């Protein structure tokens, strides 16, 4: 449950991203699958080589999707609906696996954002992201 | 835990750059931020009300380097993490009874505070040996669990 | 997240749950107290010898917390705003326990009502106490 | 496991007491019921698109009886529950990828299952006992991370 101080928080360094959403998604993946090796099982369709253009559109993909849960943040289930409905119901990704790449994406915005990682920012992003992760990974439809 | 020879070299070269000063207290305190209910065990620190109040705070930054060091202790003996842990498991697990989970939590507050201070430095590679070490750690302060 | 049918089948469990509401949220505590004795470090205050009358008045509390959290389950936040400030900011339980507690629920619904707790049931009433859980762990005011 | 004369009697009495045909199968197909993303592992039984088609699966009701056997040989070994699911251990660890969660999750629907079976007779000392053991065996399955 987000505070209204998260939800500022999270618009704010969120928002800060920008233009480079394929950037910092493409990363984040690159450094999921590098450092937990597992999460690879979802993705057996992918090149996943370093650089890859389809880890950067899925990248971008990622990126876009947590834009559009934080312009909808009080309705995420219904703005997330289809990205619930592959996540939860047809790829059954184990909820582990969001916890992950949540971190992964911490550690992407903490390495390239640092004036904005600051300890208040890094608790509402982290809330953030497992309001976003209970989301996608419940079958609520 | 297993490094390879290149991940060896890589780990040490950044931890020998860490600012012991302020990384541990910065893990302990983004730890206390971020997943609140650890202040419980922190009561004889006093304030820690709101952010700046923890960060500030020179116990958590005290306490946090004594925690910087045994990170320190778990990269000089890799291959014996389990004999290196096994009175901070005592402690952590028979005598404050804190839950495991917690020690996965703040080995990965560490990682960020590393991203943090390294920036472009801290790359995918390089985090992912730190993942193996901090996985380590947490497993081996667990140990006592049984 | 729950889904329609997941409030539909609590609020027909609880429903059923009826008057013995109080006796069961007390028995969860026993059976947690018993099953996973590093949960008493919060109650040192507490008589938790079997049979406790302070056990019993604590589990109609717990209790008529749940059938509040039925009745306003579509707004947990605002419904259990004074014991989320309890449990989250005063008191700092580590989200582990609710799990516990959660499970010692279900063990008693389980064991005292076998023919409401079907396997539909069963996942629906996991949720249920997953979404109060993270709403009474959760610092939102 | 650490159990208690008395607990240990009790443990073994209910256990006996166990209906083999069914628990397991009860407590497997709760767990992909409950937690739905451990459907994923078992894409080779078919159709698990709801309560009724996960319960009435013949394959769920034999996997689930495997798993039950499995329980058993922990309840035999509680002096040895590494030794005892090394292998399994591998198998759920290298080879299926299971996170260690889910063990522990398996470890409790099974405990739902048994107070779901046993009623009143499932009370919350004899509870206590089987949360012992089935910590236990959901940490020997997990021993073989690291
Ligand atoms: C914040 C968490 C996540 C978000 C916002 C997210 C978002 C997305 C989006 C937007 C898509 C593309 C949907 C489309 O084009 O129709 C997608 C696909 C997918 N996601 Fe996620 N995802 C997340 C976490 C995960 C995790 C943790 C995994 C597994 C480790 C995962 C595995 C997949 C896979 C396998 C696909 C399909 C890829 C493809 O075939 O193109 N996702 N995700
Ligand atoms: C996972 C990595 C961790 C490491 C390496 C670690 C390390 C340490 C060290 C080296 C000590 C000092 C021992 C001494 O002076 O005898 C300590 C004390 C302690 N740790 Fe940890 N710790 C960890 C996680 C945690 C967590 C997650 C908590 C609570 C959420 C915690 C709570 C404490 C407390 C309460 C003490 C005693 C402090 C005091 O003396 O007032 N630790 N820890
Ligand atoms: C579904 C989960 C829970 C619910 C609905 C719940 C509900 C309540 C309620 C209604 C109160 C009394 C508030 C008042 O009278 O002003 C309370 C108090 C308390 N709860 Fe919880 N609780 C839950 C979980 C937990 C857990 C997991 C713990 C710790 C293991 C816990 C520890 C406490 C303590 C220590 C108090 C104060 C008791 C006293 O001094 O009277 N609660 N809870
Ligand atoms: C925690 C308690 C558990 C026990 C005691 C257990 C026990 C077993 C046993 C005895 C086998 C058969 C070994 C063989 O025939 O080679 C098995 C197989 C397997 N288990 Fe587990 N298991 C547990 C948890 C899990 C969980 C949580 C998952 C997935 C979420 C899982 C997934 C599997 C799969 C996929 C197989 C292979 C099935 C096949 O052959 O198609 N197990 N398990
Ligand atoms: C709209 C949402 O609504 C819910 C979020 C929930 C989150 C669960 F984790 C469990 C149940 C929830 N129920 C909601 N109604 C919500 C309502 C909130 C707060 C804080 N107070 N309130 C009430 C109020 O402002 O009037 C935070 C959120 N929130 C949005 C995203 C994440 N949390
Ligand atoms: C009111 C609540 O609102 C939220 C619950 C949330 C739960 C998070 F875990 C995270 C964010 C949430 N945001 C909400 N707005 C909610 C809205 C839902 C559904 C299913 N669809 N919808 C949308 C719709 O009916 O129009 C389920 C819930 N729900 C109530 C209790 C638990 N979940």
């Amino acid at each position: 449950v987000l505070s209204p101080a998260d939800k500022t928080n999270v618009k704010a360094a969120w928002g800060k991203v920008g233009a480079h959403a394929g950037e910092y998604g493409a990363e984040a993946l690159e450094r999921m699958f590098l450092s937990f090796p597992t999460t690879k099982t979802y993705f057996p369709h992918f090149d996943l080589s370093h650089g890859s253009a389809q880890v950067k559109g899925h990248g971008k993909k990622v990126a876009d999707a947590l834009t559009n849960a934080v312009a909808h943040v009080d309705d995420m289930p219904n703005a997330l609906s289809a990205l619930s409905d592959l996540h939860a119901h047809k790829l059954r990704v184990d909820p582990v696996n969001f916890k992950l790449l949540s971190h992964c994406l911490l550690v992407t915005l903490a390495a390239h954002l640092p004036a904005e990682f600051t300890p208040a920012v890094h608790a509402s992003l982290d809330k953030f992201l497992a309001s976003v992760s209970t989301v996608l990974t419940s079958k609520y439809r | 835990v297993h490094l390879t020879p290149e991940e060896k070299s890589a780990v040490t070269a950044l931890w020998g750059k860490v600012n012991v000063d302020e990384v541990g207290g910065e893990a302990l305190g983004r730890l206390l931020v971020v997943y609140p209910w650890t202040q419980r065990f922190f009561e004889s620190f006093g304030d820690l009300s709101t952010p700046d109040a923890v960060m500030g705070n020179p116990k958590v930054k005290a306490h946090g380097k004594k925690v910087l060091g045994a990170f320190s202790d778990g990269l000089a003996h890799l291959d014996n993490l389990k004999g290196t842990f096994a009175t901070l498991s005592e402690l952590h697990c028979d005598k404050l009874h804190v839950d495991p989970e917690n020690f996965r939590l703040l080995g990965n507050v560490l990682v960020c505070v590393l991203a943090h201070h390294f920036g472009k430095e801290f790359t995918p590679p390089v985090q992912a040996a730190y993942q193996k070490v901090v996985a380590g750690v947490a497993n081996a302060l667990a140990h006592k669990y049984h």
